[PDB]
């Protein structure tokens, strides 16, 4: 009979991993502060990791991995993929991207304006996006100057990133989009990549002469269902799976999404969590970790996969619940607690 | 990775290795807060006495 | 040649103490009758191993330590145990009702009317010492008497011994190891008292131990025994540099300038190894880097933590054996490029090192079995705040309630003294999130 | 050289301490002459906890019997291990308490107090370092009552820096001698709520109970539930007569087990408890699973009507150390709704090798549990019930009582009822 506590009331995916840990009659819900417990359903902001594994006779287990913030931070991410020779400066799937503090406030200001300046005297498209953490407040702009000062009217870290021009448009429509996958990573560090992703689409036409209207940019969800006027017009929420998606590459490009998306989606995933392994494993640790990741990508229309960020606590597709809450027990929680197929997900082998 | 101050002797040695460069109360207070708790414990023990005494 | 007294408070420090000299005695061929054949110079001399043993005229040699517990059933292993000719009655001072886990016991009621008794008998050694460099206080942090006696002994010592330094081994309390419900008041109540009375201070948390002794040595229940050779090793590993000839942290003073750049963050997290049961039939002699490797690994920290994820402010590496700066150098370069090493940028990133050659001792018939090399570091990690939290947090829960506050009240203790020891804890924990976090 | 003086006092007190020292005296080696013939020194370590030494190597209890009428001691000194108790130690009086806690209280038991203090200095003029006090004795009658809790007050005013602990046998309708027994348990429990600083709570319906159901007796009597009570006497004093790695004398284990000073009213459990199939082994899972199952425990409370506060377990013989932490840990963590969960690592657990006669292990149990509430709302229910039509209060007023203490010993004991409550919550 294994015990659990839950201190994210929030967490839409755990909120069915501890729905269907109670329907197998074998797992018990204990108070958010009882520290006998076997799972630690955690809380996003300042989990007390430092109280794991000491408790006598129990094998504790969190669904966060300590350290996994430098991934799933903007400014984390970009110190990350530049300081990391795994990954290296020269990374060819991650926008060139530059950290900037507000001037109220190492910074990357000269630095940015340096590439920036070769772009604008070379000729070459020089679109740019400001964004930040603290965002629900993102800035696409051409113009350098309404970039840096976009960022000192705020107070918090922004990263300035080249804007993908030539994003890959579905058709009908002439319209963006962003490909999220959920990958799960379990206490010994296998790399589990679900088999069902999402587009979450753009239900406007892609208008590379005005960035003032952020609709046809921004491919989030709430932002399509919100002031995008055609939302729901071309699939159910603006999101569509990928066996849809992979017959329209086949009927349009005559290409498959495993060889022209897949390929590229699974090599990032690997690279940006083995980078890491080192840092946060929990293999010698006194507890264990997993997590669920929300990976977001871009695709331009020479078919290359860019990473976009990495979110340590996404939510899922409405469709999609089900299944891959099942799957976080199975792998994840049931593995380290066995109870008394056609594995819905994608084990990325690599070395430890 | 430098070494500096390498120190010998027959029964060992010591060294240094540099990766990076960087970037009371009185004897009295003491004794009046002894005697402070130990006349907290006469004045309880007093009204345990008193209260037995009643 | 400057002297080192050692005093051993309670019956965690006394058991332990009890360990070490045995260790030091086989360390420099020191029979249990106190006699010493290399000891050329009889009745005299001022060698390395003079810093923690005097000599009579009788060839003698004497620890210089004080043994203090409340409670006669302790010491009394002691005065008719193995080594009991090598201390003199003088050393060994017993009272006759323990302080019953309560820290206003320990440092009120009881300590109170023998704090005197106590001091004299230190100055005893003392005025044997023509250099005294100051004093090595071993305790636990949960005991009436470790937590409660001990911290009025450190506010004495501080008066009576201003200029002389003071080193703590303190015994962090676990639940695997037997323990008590109270010992979270008691640890953070003499943590406050002490705080600016001790220079330097080494944790040792019983369950770290006790899982070292589980996993390497392969024993079902450790007992203190197990406990306390294990915990003597790494005290043999942290004092040798005093009792023996070398160049690295060769005073006690060193230890605060080479391990604690600020005063109340002055607790040194310490890893050793090899630790290798001596009931296997042969292991495969460890590589210097290997043991260096396992220095950065938490399964054989004296505190369970994870540097991972802390800043570095110093950095010890204490081999014993057969090592050569060649090889050290070798290998720190080599986990540098591998490891999770956070210096804070106020710091040196660096690296003292001391090697002595002679290998470590194991006492006959123990646990642990003879290795050719082992390491003991030493590094001062924001990771060890974990400890402080955890051990905050056990406080809170029972403070909320009250519960058995009225213990200490009942002994003297006013009820502010907790608030007050707590939010120097939480002022402790602040400090190190300021070291570490961004 | 921490010892322990014993006070028995009133029948039950007398009978059922009477037999705790035939029991423990068998598990040290004294015969009933007092001559040591035991076979290990483990029998003699901690020995002088309980005897004192005399010449030629004889062992006599630390042990002083106080009674208001001379017929229990009477059988005492002439029971199986009579001849071992000091004949100095029989403190009795001829006029008996007639059941009445104001007897052995106020009037008759006043008259015989000061021989008893008497005794009482004498035993403790000889401790090299006195531990505390035990008292063995019923809340239902009139000396054990009434004197006992006299005793008590008297021996904390001269001892006030002593811990003071009893076993207390608390009445029960079902197993009474007379219908004032919640009046004297009641007037009882409020001295115990300030002057001691333990008490084992035995409750005569659980040990009827366990008599009837458990051990198949068709016909219980008293000397089958005092069996019962030596056992668990024997159980909990277990980790104060054997040596070990415990180290803790009475104050050590006060303080550990007492949050609250009111709240110190313990439920003993034992295990084994065997019918006559007697012979089995018993494996240290079936151990925990019955010491903690509520026909085992000795209060009759249920304690999953309430939440532990503190709890220690002490195993006696030779078994696997690992297989009990592993049963213990199996327990809490698979219970864990009824231990608070603010006090952290409130189950206490020892090992001792030395086990019961008769026994190849055993396991004796010390709850702090709120669920002892039900047992003083059980009594404030059958003294209100009486109390408010004012019946058989003459017994009481004619030996000088008012009503108005009456009331007072009624508001405390609600009051410790709702103390309870609040930290079950
Ligand atoms: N590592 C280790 N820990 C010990 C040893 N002895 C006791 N302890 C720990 O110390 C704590 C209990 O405090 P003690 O040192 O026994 O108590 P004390 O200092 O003698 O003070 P009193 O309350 O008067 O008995 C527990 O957490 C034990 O785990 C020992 O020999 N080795
Ligand atoms: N460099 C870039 N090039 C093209 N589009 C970009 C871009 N950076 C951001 N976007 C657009 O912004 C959206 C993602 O924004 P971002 O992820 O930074 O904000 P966010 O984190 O609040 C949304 P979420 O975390 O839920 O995925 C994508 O739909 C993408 O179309
Ligand atoms: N368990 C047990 N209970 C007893 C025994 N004798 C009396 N009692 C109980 O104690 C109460 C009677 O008190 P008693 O000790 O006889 O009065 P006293 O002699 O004046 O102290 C009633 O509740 C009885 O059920 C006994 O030998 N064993
Ligand atoms: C030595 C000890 N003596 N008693 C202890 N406990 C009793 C059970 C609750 C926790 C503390 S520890
Ligand atoms: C009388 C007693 N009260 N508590 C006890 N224990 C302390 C914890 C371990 C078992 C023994 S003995
Ligand atoms: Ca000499
Ligand atoms: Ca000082
Ligand atoms: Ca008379
Ligand atoms: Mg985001
Ligand atoms: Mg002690
Ligand atoms: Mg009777």
């Amino acid at each position: 009979m294994y015990t659990f506590v839950v201190r994210d009331e929030n967490s839409s995916v755990y909120a069915e991993v501890s729905r269907l840990l109670l329907a197998t009659g074998q797992w018990k819900r204990l108070r958010k502060d009882n520290p006998r417990f076997n799972l630690m359903l955690g809380e996003r902001n300042r989990l007390p990791f430092g109280r794991l594994g000491h408790e006598p006779g129990l094998v504790q287990l969190v669904n966060y991995y300590r350290g996994a913030d430098k991934l799933c931070r903007k400014a984390s991410l970009v110190k990350l993929i530049k300081t990391s020779p795994e990954l290296s400066e020269s990374c060819t799937w991650f926008p060139e991207s530059y950290v900037i503090y507000p001037t109220n406030l190492t910074d990357e200001r000269e630095v940015f304006l340096a590439a920036y300046n070769r772009r604008r005297e070379g000729r070459e498209g020089n679109v740019w996006i400001a964004k930040s953490s603290a965002g629900a407040g993102i800035l696409i702009s051409s113009e350098a100057s309404e970039l840096l000062d976009f960022i000192d009217e705020q107070g918090q870290v922004h990263v300035i990133q080249k804007y993908l021009e030539k994003p890959l448009l579905l058709e009908p429509g002439h319209r963006k989009f962003d490909i999220r996958s959920w990958v799960l990573v379990d206490h010994l560090y296998n790399i589990y990549l679900y088999r069902e992703g999402v587009l979450r689409t753009s239900s406007e036409p892609y208008n590379s002469a005005n960035f003032q209207d952020k609709t046809c940019h921004l491919t989030n969800h709430c932002i399509q269902k919100e002031y995008s006027k055609n939302y729901g017009r071309y699939e159910e929420g603006n999101e569509m799976f990928f066996e849809e998606f992979n017959q329209y590459l086949m009927d349009a490009l005559n290409t498959t999404l495993e060889n022209s998306i897949l390929l590229q989606i699974k090599h990032i995933i690997r690279s940006c969590l083995m980078c890491i392994e080192p840092a946060i494993s929990t293999k010698h640790l006194h507890y264990q970790s997993f997590q669920l990741f929300g990976f977001d990508f871009m695709v331009d229309e020479e078919l290359k996969v860019w990473l976009i960020e990495v979110n340590g606590a996404p939510a899922c597709a409405q469709k999609l619940y089900a299944e891959l809450c099942q799957g976080i027990v199975d792998v994840a929680i049931s593995s380290v607690f066995p109870l008394a197929p056609t594995s819905i997900f994608i084990k990325l082998h690599h070395h430890h | 990775m430098e070494v500096i101050e390498l120190n010998k002797c027959t029964s060992g040695q010591s060294f240094e290795v540099i990766l990076k460069p960087p970037s009371d109360p009185s004897l009295e207070e003491i004794q009046k807060k002894l005697e402070a708790a130990e006349e907290r414990r006469k004045y309880q023990e007093a009204e345990l006495l008193k209260h037995l005494a009643e | 040649m400057r002297e080192c007294i050692s005093i051993h408070v309670g019956q965690a420090g006394v058991q332990i103490g009890n360990a070490c000299w045995e260790l030091y005695c086989l360390e420099h061929g020191i029979q249990p009758d106190g006699q010493m054949p290399s000891d050329k110079t009889i009745g005299g001399g001022d060698d390395s191993f003079n810093t923690f043993f005097s000599e009579t005229g009788a060839g003698k040699h004497v620890p210089r330590a004080v043994f203090v517990d409340l409670e006669p059933t302790v010491i009394d292993e002691v005065r008719t145990g193995t080594y009991r000719q090598l201390f003199h009655p003088e050393q060994l001072i017993t009272g006759k009702e323990d302080a019953a886990n309560n820290y206003a016991r320990g440092h009120y009621t009881i300590g109170k009317e023998i704090i005197d008794l106590v001091l004299d008998r230190i100055r005893k050694l003392a005025d044997q010492c023509t250099g005294l460099q100051g004093f090595l206080v071993f305790h636990s942090f949960g005991g009436g008497t470790g937590s409660g006696f001990t911290s009025l002994l450190m506010e004495r010592l501080s008066v009576d011994y201003g200029k002389k330094s003071k080193l703590e081994f303190s015994i962090y309390p676990a639940p695997q190891v037997s323990t008590a419900v109270v010992e979270p008041y008691n640890s953070i109540l003499t943590t406050h008292t002490t705080l600016e009375h001790s220079d330097c201070a080494f944790m040792v948390d019983n369950e770290a131990i006790y899982d070292i002794c589980r996993r390497n040595l392969d024993i079902e229940r450790p007992t203190y025994t197990n406990l306390n050779r294990l915990i003597s090793q790494i005290v043999s590993s942290i004092t040798a540099s005093l009792r023996f000839d070398g160049a690295l942290n060769v005073d006690l003073t060193e230890f605060q300038t080479n391990l604690v750049p600020y005063p109340r963050i002055h607790f040194p997290l310490a890893t050793y190894a090899p630790v290798i049961s001596a009931e296997k039939a042969y292991h495969e002699q460890l590589s210097v880097a290997e043991i260096t490797n396992a220095c950065f690994e938490p399964a054989n920290q004296m505190v369970k933590c994870d540097p991972r994820h802390g800043k570095y402010m110093a950095c010890c590496l204490l081999y014993r054996g057969d090592v050569v700066p060649k090889d050290v150098n070798a290998a720190i370069a080599t986990i540098k490029t591998k490891r999770s090493i956070q210096f804070v940028d106020w710091c040196p990133t660096g690296f003292k090192v001391g090697i002595n050659y002679q290998p470590p001792t194991v006492v006959p018939g123990g646990d642990l079995a003879k290795v050719q090399r082992a390491v003991c570091m030493l590094s001062n990690t924001t990771a060890i705040a974990e400890a402080w939290a955890r051990l905050d947090h056990k406080f809170d829960l029972m403070y909320a309630k009250r519960a058995f506050v009225h213990w200490y009240v009942g002994e003297g203790m006013e009820e502010g003294e907790f608030s007050e020891a707590r939010e120097d804890m939480a002022a402790l924990e602040k400090d190190y999130e300021e070291v570490g976090v961004d | 050289m921490r010892e322990i003086v014993h006070i028995q006092a009133g029948q039950c007190g007398n009978q059922i301490g009477a037999k705790f020292w035939e029991v423990i005296s068998d598990e040290h080696g004294i015969d009933p002459t007092g001559s040591y013939h035991g076979d290990s020194d483990l029998q003699l370590e901690r020995i002088n906890v309980y005897y004192n030494e005399a010449t030629g190597n004889k062992y006599v209890p630390r042990a002083i019997l106080v009674d208001l009428e001379p017929g229990t001691m009477d059988s005492v000194r002439s029971g199986p291990f009579g001849q071992i108790f000091r004949p100095d130690n029989f403190v009795f009086g001829q006029s008996g308490a007639g059941n009445n806690w104001a007897k052995g209280h106020y009037t008759e038991g006043a008259e015989l107090v000061d021989s008893v203090l008497d005794v009482v200095r004498k035993e403790s003029e000889s401790c090299d370092c006195l531990q505390g006090f035990q008292l063995t004795h019923s809340l239902g009658g009139g000396t054990g009552s009434g004197m006992g809790t006299l005793l008590i007050s008297k021996i904390r005013e001269e001892y006030p820096d002593r811990i003071m602990n009893t076993f207390s046998v608390m009445p029960s309708p079902k197993v009474s001698d007379t219908v004032v027994e919640p009046y004297n348990a009641t007037l009882s429990v409020h001295q115990l709520v300030e002057n001691t600083d333990e008490t084992y709570c035995i409750d005569n319906e659980a040990l009827y109970d366990i008599c009837f159901r458990t051990l198949k007796l068709t016909t219980p009597t008293y000397g089958d539930l005092n069996h019962l009570v030596s056992a668990t006497m024997s159980g909990v004093t277990t980790c104060l007569r054997f040596p070990g790695q415990l180290n803790a004398d009475l104050r050590k284990l006060a303080v550990n087990m007492v949050p609250f000073p009111r709240l110190h009213f313990f439920m003993p459990g034992f295990a084994p408890l065997t019918s006559r199939q007697q012979y089995r082994a018993l494996t240290v899972p079936e151990l925990t699973q019955q010491m903690f199952d509520s026909k085992n425990m000795m209060a009759a409370c249920d304690p999953r009507h309430g939440r532990y506060l503190t709890v220690a377990a002490i195993f006696r013989g030779r078994m696997s150390m690992k297989e009990v932490d592993e049963q213990m840990l199996n327990v809490q963590n698979k219970n864990s709704s009824y231990f608070v969960e603010w006090i952290p690592n409130n189950v206490k657990t020892a090992v001792c090798d030395i086990p019961p006669r008769g026994l190849k292990m055993s396991a004796t149990f010390i709850g702090n549990s709120t669920a002892i509430q039900e047992l003083f709302k059980r009594i404030s229910e059958q003294f209100t019930a009486m109390f408010r039509r004012k019946a058989f209060l003459h017994w009481y007023t004619g030996e000088g009582m008012d009503e108005m203490e009456f009331t007072e010993a009624e508001s405390n004991m609600n009051d410790l009822v709702s103390e309870y409550q609040q930290y079950q919550d």
